[PDB]
């Protein structure tokens, strides 16, 4: 790693002594087979190796990339050896007491497991002596001062190969450069270790007070990288951005409340601060499209790191605050589909998490009986943390709640978006306030992040920042399904046993909303009872209810209300009964139904 | 808003005309219902009344409704949860089947589907060892579909 | 639970245990019923649960091939010669032969007691019998099969009623009948049974063919004596037959753990106690090996078993 | 009030009773009406096996529901 | 009026029988449970085969009568 | 028989049948265009379906009547 | 193409593959590039277990798509 | 009918076979005597193997004929 820094001088001038187009020609010293590509395939590259059809020999260019490939497969492969000997320690201790535990009563076969087991004592001891030695030279900080020194070098080598022009250092980049050829030549076709080693690094060495980002001016040029990384031409893989953003999310993780190390530098970089929260942003989104839940280490764990920057990031900047507000009053479209696919996450967060809360409690009472086995274990461990993960998901998502509540409440009041809300807020509350929680009395539950009161709490305060909009009220009061008076006086006691999580007023002010959304409730049931009755043939097909703007289908020649067949077409775009291509184009309303309704109406006005 | 005058009318049709191998409904919770059906006679789940957890999605008619078992089967599209591969629901969910529709289909499960083997062990006996499938099939049902 | 041990070193447990017994077998009516009780049969048990899941199983399990037994006895001077070992010998015979005697007079009883007594008490030997046909095989399941020392035990003991009938002036002869495998069999296993000079397709025909049934003790007890005699300390020869091959196996990496350089400060300290435990395995092999010798060097019992194969033979 | 009752058949008989009766009660009129045992009697609704100690209201059983009778039996 | 009948591995049993009960029918009421061939039926009662084709009565059958199900019948 | 049949788009092929065939054999002639392999073979029929194993006679395929192929994505 | 695959410690693993690949043939190309033998090798897509001698399009498995590298209870 | 085999160590297992069964047919038959997984299961017959699924038929092995159960480097 020493020959880099010539090159990697904090003068930055040798940035053109190693070229860029050092992967023009194929591979001349340095393997790539199963070099797994950027954003490009085998079929593009062999082509694309060809394509230039023409070779000037430089050792510099070679060392250059020969050092992050010894970085990935080297001492990368070393803290993953090692990292590991940190919980394969703990695997050491379960498969050695696996060995030790059992009857040892033969008479040859225990003989030769004691010596086994003494050569896996040896590794064990190996690995706690790695434990106490490799950490050792982890703090010696000028080592890792002098490799985090190469990876910012060589970060900013890479840089300039995205800037069409190279400007960087010497100028900036205009910011976004803008899909399978939209991504520019040639950085597309590099290895992909030469990101995948510098961020796994910095991900393990940041868990020792003396790590080299402490306090480190050279620090955060690579934190450019990351956030341009966010043009999303610039790579493929979605599971090495998962490993940027937990990197940047410990990057602005506050002991003492202390500021984020790369606080200063999120907020003091014009290349960072321009377009890091649209960045973001947008990728919050995509994250979903990485299959469906089945099992932990999912994009929610993406969605746990992408949320708790902004959780901070509010907190602390003002100046992205502002930016917040300027994007969700200019390009709202954009920041509505982000609010909603968090919102969708609720909708079962917490059912699963108490579902697996009671699957690690079932798994705990088979065992334990006094009147695989280990693998329902791994299945207990497995199952706990994802407990834990999804309760501290829904934390932290209903902690961002509030504080975009509070400031910009016109947002939560789109009306396909509201209704959602209001049921997920009520549902929530009454899985909270009900007996599911209250019987379900986890051991330490500071330790599966099962923080229920504390939840209960911004959950009210969401309530409270928009108690003040008919709007809401109305879809409030318009939930049959979960909706009482008596969750809130539930809710009142549970938080008046742990006093002062809430204050008196805020109690009045709850209060205040719980009665009177029960007006809006009640005055729906005599509209719906008095001038309402039940007629044949005026009601919706899929739905059973009159409608406002009965709409003929123009497949199965039926009438239908425009919510009904616009939420069936966000999920297909094929009729309900014969599945014939259907848009919203080939719709046709239904007037003469519509002006029936009307005069039905009247005629239940005529009843009253 | 619109969530909920569906599943009364789909229950009230019950009332209205009864199932023949079947019922529904479901405690106080509207969206918590409790299944109900029989082995069929020209099965080895002959002699087996099963007991159903239901609950409802966001959308019972705009999403397939997520289903558990509560009695045991020795079935190879059944594994220990319960989960039930009904092609219906995941591909073909239409918002116009009936919860009676998809107590009908489940009816269907008798005629095992052998490409989808949710347990392999049970799917390979199905394919060539019919018989213990079967004797083993009406051990469990008499064991926990009394 | 308690007595977990119940080897044969606590000279102060199993005689009471088997004083214990003692009284209840005297009485006639106690005998006559003794036999259905709880706990008397075991569970489709596992076949190495047939030691510690049943009535009698925890009495006459005692036998000195036991282990730990060996261990105790042996296992302190491993390099003993013939004549340390064979005083080890003739200490324990004598006490063997007492137990023998001892708990012969519980089954003599036993068998006397009543029709069913008697019925129940062949059951179930036979149940046992059967479930260890995996004795017979090169490496057999050892820690799920009966324990030798169990399976010896009962056939030199089972093997007392055949003398009777197997007078030296051999006239018994027709009391067992010859004809005993007309009918299928009742309480032996015939699954993997080979036969003489017959198929299976003879056998089930030849069942049939006869198309006839006289109950009788003496005829099915011969029988279980040659079964028990096979896979029981017939299966043990040969289960102590590797055991010499494992003497030298064991001894062939003694020396070869030790010429490594033993110079590490705690990986030594390891190799050091991976041979502590070695060397008592050692002294524990070799205790087994010189263990099993004497007792077929016992004279007395090899001469009661032999008889046994000769009036068998006539 | 008249009920549906439900046999493995599907024999379908309309037993006319009151909701404060027990679910023994209702046992003992179908031993009557066909002579079937009712210890051989599994009574489903809605997924529910009943209880002979318990009754009617217990359970929401409203007028003419239908209740499937289960005939646990072995011949041999 | 049931039996008991007990097998080589000792899987004690029971089923409900009559007197006129046929010898086949008996061992049709047997394969539910253990999944036997009732081509190799073989009975045993008094150390005497059952004779298929008669009915229990002809045997001198009474409440609770032992059998034993011997039926390896294992041309292997 | 000249049956018609469309997929999900929109693209229809023009295949000869006869009364008395079987939906297999009427399938046979859907992959003879494209290639469709049987295990794909799904038939829809106004809300309802179509097993591949039986006839043309259970279809009750009329004259000139449009049946619908779409793909099949089994598994579970 | 080219598809993902991830194991428990979050690693991604990206592999080219061909739809006419059958698992055992994809799984060919896994001890290659993490040392495994296929007799442990337990591929979970959508929550649901893959057949071993079916092929890649057996699944709908589509460019860009998502596999998960899991492990049974064996290796140790 | 019946044939013979021998391990090293010289027991002499006989077991009834079939002209139709296979050389796993056989071997399936061979556990159960002894407690041998087909995993190991290597049959030499005049010193020639014998293929896996080949019949009983395909080495001519008469009536009294004569196999040699040895084995790999397998086992321990």
């Amino acid at each position: 790693v020493r020959f880099s820094q010539p090159f990697l001088d904090i003068s930055y001038k040798k940035i053109d002594k190693i070229d860029a187009n050092y992967f023009n020609n194929p591979s001349l010293f340095i393997d790539l087979s199963g070099e797994t590509r950027l954003n490009s395939d085998f079929k593009e590259a062999d082509a694309f190796y060809d394509k230039n059809r023409k070779s000037k020999p430089n050792f510099i260019s070679d060392c250059f990339f020969l050092t992050l490939t010894y970085l990935h497969y080297g001492l990368g492969g070393t803290l993953s050896f090692e990292e590991k000997m940190g919980s394969e320690i703990k695997a050491l201790k379960e498969e050695i007491e696996k060995v030790k535990k059992i009857a040892a009563n033969h008479d040859v076969f225990a003989r030769f497991i004691t010596a086994q087991l003494s050569k896996m004592e040896k590794a064990l001891k190996t690995t706690e002596s790695l434990r106490f030695a490799l950490q050792g030279f982890f703090a010696h900080r000028s080592l890792q001062l002098e490799v985090f020194d190469f990876i910012c070098g060589a970060s900013t080598f890479l840089i300039r190969v995205v800037d069409p022009e190279h400007e960087f250092p010497f100028k900036q980049i205009k910011l976004p450069l803008i899909l399978r050829a939209h991504a520019p030549v040639p950085f597309k076709y590099y290895p992909e270790f030469v990101v995948e080693g510098p961020v796994n690094y910095s991900l393990y060495i940041s868990k020792y007070q003396t790590s080299p980002i402490f306090r480190n001016p050279r620090l955060g040029s690579f934190v450019e990288f990351t956030t341009m990384v966010l043009c999303p031409e610039l790579v493929s893989n979605p599971h090495l951005k998962g490993k940027l953003v937990q990197l940047l999310s410990v990057g602005a993780m506050p002991t003492d409340n202390s500021p984020g190390f790369m606080m200063d530098i999120f907020e003091h970089d014009e290349l960072v601060n321009k377009n890091l929260l649209y960045a973001l942003l947008d990728f919050y989104v995509i994250v979903e499209k990485t299959g469906s839940s089945s099992q932990f280490y999912d994009k929610f764990n993406s969605r746990y790191s992408i949320s708790i920057i902004l959780e901070e990031l509010y907190y602390k900047i003002p100046s992205y605050k502002n930016q917040l507000i300027w994007q969700s009053q200019n390009n709202a479209d954009f920041f509505v589909r982000f609010v909603a696919r968090m919102l969708n996450d609720l909708t079962f967060l917490l059912d699963e998490g108490l579902s697996n809360l009671a699957e690690v409690h079932n798994i705990q009472n088979e065992l334990d009986n006094r009147a695989e086995d280990k693998e329902l274990q791994t299945r207990l461990a497995s199952a706990s943390r994802q407990a834990k993960s999804s309760c501290g998901l829904a934390d932290k998502s209903m902690k961002l709640f509030e504080i975009y509540s509070k400031d910009i409440p016109a947002a939560f009041v789109t009306p396909e978006i509201v209704y959602r809300l209001a049921s997920m807020l009520n549902y929530n509350l009454e899985s909270l306030v009900g007996p599911k929680c209250g019987e379900l009395k986890v051991k330490d539950p500071q330790s599966y992040s099962f923080n229920p009161k504390d939840l209960l709490k911004a959950l009210t305060t969401v309530y409270i920042n928009l108690s003040e909009q008919s709007e809401f009220i109305s879809a409030v009061a318009k939930d049959e399904r979960s909706f009482n008076r008596n969750l809130f006086v539930r809710a009142v006691d549970i938080l008046g046993r742990k006093t002062g999580l809430a204050s008196p007023e805020f109690i009045e002010k709850l209060l205040n909303f719980a009665n009177k959304a029960e007006e809006q409730r009640k005055a729906d049931e005599e509209e719906d009872l008095e001038y309402g009755d039940v007629p044949d043939e005026f009601l919706d097909p899929l739905m059973y209810t009159i409608m406002k703007d009965p709409v003929i289908l123009p497949a199965s020649k039926m009438n239908i209300d425009r919510s009904t067949i616009k939420a069936h077409l966000l999920s297909d775009s094929t009729d309900p009964f014969n599945r014939m291509p259907l848009k919203l184009e080939d719709v046709t309303p239904n007037e003469e139904l519509r002006q029936k309704i009307l005069c039905f109406k009247k005629q239940k006005k005529e009843e009253a | 808003m619109s969530s909920s005058k569906r599943i009364a009318k789909e229950l009230s049709d019950l009332e209205r005309d009864p199932p023949t191998s079947s019922s529904a409904g479901p405690g106080d919770d509207l969206y918590h219902w409790q299944a109900s059906i029989m082995g069929p006679a020209d099965s080895p789940y002959a002699g087996g009344v099963f007991f159903l957890s239901i609950h409802f999605p966001t959308d019972y008619p705009f999403k397939p409704p997520k289903i558990s078992f509560t009695t045991k089967i020795y079935h190879p599209n059944i594994n220990a949860n319960g989960n039930i591969c009904l092609d219906i629901l995941k591909d073909q969910w239409s918002p116009a089947l009936t919860l009676s529709k998809v107590l009908l289909s489940i009816s269907s499960l008798t005629d095992a589907n052998p490409d989808d083997p949710l347990v392999p062990e049970i799917a390979h006996i199905y394919k060539t060892d019919r018989p213990k499938y079967e004797a083993t099939a009406r051990e469990w049902t008499k064991k926990y579909a009394v | 639970k308690h007595v977990s041990h119940f080897d044969l070193n606590e000279s102060v447990i199993y005689n009471n245990v088997l004083t214990i017994f003692e009284l209840f077998v005297t009485f006639k009516p106690i005998a006559e019923i003794f036999t259905k009780i709880d706990g008397f049969f075991a569970d489709s048990c596992k076949p190495q649960d047939f030691e510690r899941k049943t009535i009698l199983g925890p009495i006459l399990s005692l036998s000195p091939i036991e282990a730990a037994v060996a261990i105790r006895n042996y296992g302190d001077n491993l390099l003993r010669s013939k004549q340390q070992t064979a005083m080890i010998h003739e200490s324990l015979q004598a006490e063997h032969k007492v137990v023998i005697d001892r708990l012969f007079f519980i089954v003599d009883k036993l068998v006397r007691g009543s029709l069913n007594s008697r019925t129940d008490m062949i059951s179930y030997f036979a149940h046992i019998a059967n479930k260890n046909h995996l004795r017979r095989a090169d490496h057999p399941p050892f820690k799920e099969l009966s324990s030798n020392g169990f399976m010896s035990n009962i056939t030199l003991l089972l093997v007392r009623f055949s003398q009777p009938f197997l007078d030296i002036s051999y006239k018994k002869i027709d009391k067992i009948d010859a004809n005993y495998f007309n009918n299928p069999s009742l309480f032996i296993d015939l699954s993997g049974e080979t036969r003489l000079n017959s198929d299976f397709k003879e056998a089930d025909a030849f069942y049939d063919k006869n198309r006839k049934s006289k109950p009788n003790f003496i005829s099915d007890c011969f029988f279980l004596t040659l079964t028990y005699l096979h896979y029981g300390l017939g299966g043990t020869l040969s289960f102590e037959e590797k055991m010499g091959s494992e003497i030298k196996a064991l001894k062939e990496e003694i020396e070869k753990v030790k010429k490594i350089a033993a110079n590490h400060d705690v990986f030594a300290r390891f190799i050091t106690a991976q041979l502590s435990k070695m060397e008592k395995a050692l002294k524990t092999t070799e205790s087994l090996r010189f263990a099993l010798q004497g007792f077929f060097a016992h004279r007395s019992l090899q001469l009661e078993v032999f008889d046994f194969i000769c009036g068998a033979s006539t | 009030m008249q009920i549906f009752v439900k046999t493995l058949t599907g024999k379908t008989i309309t037993l006319e009773v009151e909701p404060s009766d027990t679910i023994e009660n209702v046992k003992a009129k179908i031993q009557d009406k066909e002579g079937i045992p009712p210890d051989q009697q599994r009574l489903i609704f809605a997924g529910k096996q009943l209880e002979d100690g318990r009754t009617l209201s217990d359970y929401n059983i409203q007028k003419e529901s239908t209740l499937h009778l289960v005939l646990r039996l072995r011949g041999g």
